[PDB]
This record gives structure tokens, C-alpha cells and sequence, in this order.
């Protein structure tokens, strides 16, 4: 039937004030998600507020935001809004909203918003117990750190006391990245994290079963004849315990390495977020960047 | 790179010479050995060390979690996973240190990410005696 | 004691309705009752 819309007009079913339209004008070039492409939509379906719920899980919010549609904000008119869903590979001007610095040339990901410092800013759109919470556009390293720490919290929760898990969640919550500290709101172990835990356990076990004695023994052999901060550090993380290798076959080794590459891709996809933009520009005030859309 | 520490034996050197030659569409070429001047460069050294560390950390860490989560697992897949772990065991910690080892496992995996996957940049459609060129569509 | 030998070393929790796959559930009370009933039938069985 009707072809998918690209330009989407949004109308506010609420009496707007002058200040509302002002702080709404400031959001031009911002990326907002929507659940349903339609030429004219209503403002209730704008942003993440519809999904915030008594479940309160951050992983639930991430999973909901992944399946949403990303659109960019265009110019604002009195009580009306225009959104544009981008095409892959084109160049776009993108505004940042979270207090996370971008750099020229890094990858960006979509994640639910964190909270920063005193959490002093909540002057966004509120219109009769509705809010415009936008997702945070973050560079890849911070996104990997967030997903990794959530998975680590979940894994550690298994067979640790309630208070031990409390202390671990407290310490893993806090992330320092590019000289600013952010905190994850509501790390909660629901079923959505339980699926990730199950696949992480399966992936680790298959890695351990696939890895060959050459792969296992490289670390031990290097430690016997090399010494460096990298090696001593990584061996301090490890358990404690010439001669010829007793089995040597390159063809077996390459078959095993290929399978292990598949498994390591399986495990990486747990923390690896999908890139949505690639940056090549920064405004020197770091308010906006010009990006290539990757969706 | 992983064989780089056993290069004193002729069996290993024959293995590397077999690894080194590769055959494809009507062409054979020999890739350069990552070991030059008898020692392995730091980037390949880090790649190999990270691979071996992720393997070693998985080997010890995964069993504890697989037991508990396989108790619950309705897929009856994780029980088979724990059985396989028991088999590999048979063939042969402070909470902060558990956190440290899990963080190390995932950081080593991130270190592998450059090698584990490579992007496609083109797809081909053109044929000629001029084969020096082709027409392709670009992918980012 | 261990009168059954099993190829697998770990058991699994079996789901689904008994009409999908066969499972030998029977508590010992039922088994003892069945055994004595079969005994009396055998007594009920120149």
C-alpha cells in the first residue's frame, strides 16, 4: 500500500507556550526516535517517554530503543514539527544533546540516556505529564563500556550474596570517559539481561572448547621468555601454574581458528552496538557534528 | 603469529611454510612472515596475546556461570554446554578479582575486534580482457 | 543401586505435554501398589 514516508510532520495536541516553542526550536538537527512512520503524527509518540515504565529496567529501555525508527529534526513552526528519516550513506548535520564529547572520526551509537553530575538539567518539554526525553548519541567506546558493564553485573550476580551484588553494582555503575563521569540509571537484572547471560555463557564455553593447545599455551610460553607491563599485567589477571609442540597441523589450526572467529563474533555482538552515524566534523563548541548516516 | 615461539624445530618451520603459501583463482603467492629478525612485532604480539588471553579466561571462568544458568535453562542447551565443559576439564576467588577477570575477558575481545571482522567495500559486475578494472557498487 | 547405566552424565528437565514424548515418571508408592496387584492377578491366573 502506501509507500513509506520520509518527511514526517508532528503536531502538538496541547496548548504550547512561548518558552515551550523556544526550547523546541533549540532541538533542530537533533535525532528523535519514533515508533511509526506516518505523514502526520501526534506528539505522544515522540521520544522515549512512552516506554518508561514500572519495569524501570535500563536493558528493557535499550531493547525498545533499538527497534525504533531514527529521524532527524528539521525546522520548527508554531506548534508544528518536521522530522526527516535519513538514508544510508548520505551526509547529515547532527546535534548532540548529552554531555558527551565527540571527536572527528569516531563512530556513534544510540543508547537510552544516562545521568551526569548533579543531574541539574530537566528543563525539556513537559506537557501535562508527558516529556520529550531524547536518546543519547554516544561514541562507540562508551557504548561498549556500558553494555560490557551491564553484562558483567548480570554475570556476577549469579551466586553472589545480595550485598556482594550490591557493592559490585555500585562500583560497576560509574564510568569515566573523556574526562567526564557518567552513571548508569537503574541496572536491573530482568529476563532481557538473562537472555544475554545465557548466550554469553554458551559463547564462552564454545570458545573454551574450540581453543587449541597452541592458543592456550601462547600466553604461558611468552611469559617464559618475554617481560613487559602488558604481559605482567595480563598474567597477574591470570591463574598461576624448552620442549617441542606435540601436535602440529596448520590445516586443523585454520579450521579451528575459523570456527573460533564465528564464536568470538557471537560474544562480541552482546556489547557491540549498531553504528548509526560516523563523524567527520566537530563544531569547536562541540554542540553539533556533520555525520554519515549508517542504518 | 601463534607458532612464532616454536620456530626452533623443523616441523614448525614446515608448518609455517605451508601456512605462508596461499592459492586462489589461478594464482599463488606467499604472504610475508610476521616474524622478522627472529622476533614478532608488537602489534601482532598484542593480537596473539589477546587471543590467547580470551581463550584462557573463558576456559576457567565459564564453568561457574554455566552450572548456575544451566540449572534454570529451559532450552536444555546449557546442560549440554556444562557437559562439554566437564569433558574438557576431565581431559586435563575474591569478588573484586572475579570482576577484574570478567573485565579483562571483554577488553581482550574488544582488542580482537579489528581482526575478527572485515567490511565489504564493493561488489563487482564487469568482465573484460581489460580485467585491470571493473565496475562496482560502493558500500559503507 | 545405579541399576540403570546412562550415556549422558547429566539429566535434563523435560517439558511439554506427555503426548509429545515418552517419559517414565512413577513414584515408588504407585510402583509398590502395582507390584502387589500384579501378584494377586498372577495368583488369579494332572
Amino acid at each position: 500500500m502506501a509507500a513509506m514516508e520520509a518527511n514526517i510532520f508532528c503536531t502538538f495536541d496541547h496548548k504550547l507556550s512561548i518558552a515551550d516553542v523556544g526550547k523546541l526550536t533549540k532541538l533542530v538537527a537533533a535525532v528523535v526516535p519514533i515508533p511509526q512512520r506516518l505523514h502526520l503524527i501526534k506528539h505522544y509518540q515522540l521520544g522515549l517517554h512512552q516506554f518508561v515504565d514500572h519495569t524501570r529496567g535500563y536493558v528493557r529501555l535499550r531493547g525498545l530503543l533499538r527497534n525504533m525508527t531514527l529521524t532527524l529534526m528539521r525546522r520548527v513552526e508554531g506548534n508544528q514539527i518536521l522530522l526527516h528519516v535519513p538514508t544510508h550513506g548520505l551526509l547529515y548535520t547532527v546535534l548532540n544533546t548529552g554531555p558527551v564529547t565527540w571527536e572527528k572520526g569516531d563512530a556513534l551509537c544510540v543508547l537510552p540516556p544516562l545521568f551526569h553530575g548533579p543531574l541539574a538539567r530537566e528543563n525539556l518539554l513537559t506537557l501535562g505529564q508527558w516529556e520529550l526525553v531524547l536518546p543519547w548519541i554516544v561514541p562507540m567506546p562508551l557504548a561498549l563500556e556500558i553494555n560490557q558493564r551491564l553484562l558483567i553485573m548480570g554475570l556476577f550476580s549469579l551466586d553472589r550474596s545480595y550485598e556482594e551484588v550490591k557493592a559490585a553494582v555500585q562500583q560497576l555503575q560509574t564510568i569515566t570517559f573523556r574526562d567526564a563521569t557518567f552513571t548508569i540509571p537503574d541496572p536491573v537484572i530482568d529476563q532481557h539481561l538473562l537472555i544475554d547471560m545465557k548466550t554469553a555463557c554458551l559463547s564462552m564455553s564454545m570458545v573454551a572448547n574450540l581453543a587449541s593447545e597452541l592458543t592456550m599455551t601462547y600466553v604461558r610460553k611468552l611469559a617464559l621468555e618475554d617481560s613487559s607491563m602488558l604481559l605482567v599485567k595480563c598474567q597477574e589477571l591470570l591463574m598461576r601454574l624448552p620442549a617441542r609442540p606435540q601436535h602440529v597441523s596448520p590445516d586443523d589450526e585454520i579450521a579451528r581458528l575459523s570456527a573460533l572467529f564465528v564464536m568470538l563474533r557471537q560474544l562480541d555482538d552482546l556489547i557491540r552496538e549498531q553504528v548509526v552515524f560516523t563523524v567527520c566534523d566537530v563544531s569547536p563548541d562541540n554542540k553539533s557534528a556533520t555525520c554519515i548516516f549508517k542504518g | 603469529g601463534l607458532f612464532s615461539l616454536d620456530r626452533s624445530y623443523e616441523e614448525v618451520k614446515a608448518a609455517v611454510q605451508q601456512l605462508q603459501t596461499i592459492t586462489f583463482r589461478d594464482a599463488t603467492f606467499t604472504i610475508p612472515d610476521p616474524v622478522i629478525d627472529q622476533h614478532l612485532l608488537i602489534d601482532m604480539k598484542t593480537a596473539c596475546l589477546s587471543m590467547s588471553m580470551v581463550a584462557n579466561l573463558a576456559s576457567e571462568l565459564t564453568m561457574t556461570y554455566v552450572r548456575k544458568l544451566a540449572l534454570e535453562d529451559s532450552s536444555m542447551l546449557l546442560v549440554k554446554c556444562q557437559e562439554l565443559l566437564m569433558r574438557l576439564d576431565r581431559e586435563r576467588v575474591s569478588p573484586d578479582d572475579e570482576i577484574a577477570r570478567l573485565s579483562a575477558l571483554f577488553v581482550m575481545l574488544r582488542q580482537l575486534d579489528d581482526l575478527i571482522r572485515e567490511q565489504v567495500v564493493f561488489t563487482v559486475c564487469d568482465v573484460s580482457p581489460d580485467n585491470k578494472s571493473a565496475t562496482c557498487i560502493f558500500k559503507g | 543401586m545405579s541399576l540403570l547405566h546412562t550415556f549422558w552424565r547429566l539429566p535434563v528437565a523435560v517439558f511439554f505435554e506427555p503426548h509429545e514424548e515418552n517419559v517414565l515418571r512413577c513414584p515408588e508408592r504407585v510402583l509398590r501398589r502395582l507390584l502387589e496387584d500384579a501378584a494377586v492377578t498372577m495368583r488369579g491366573g494332572d
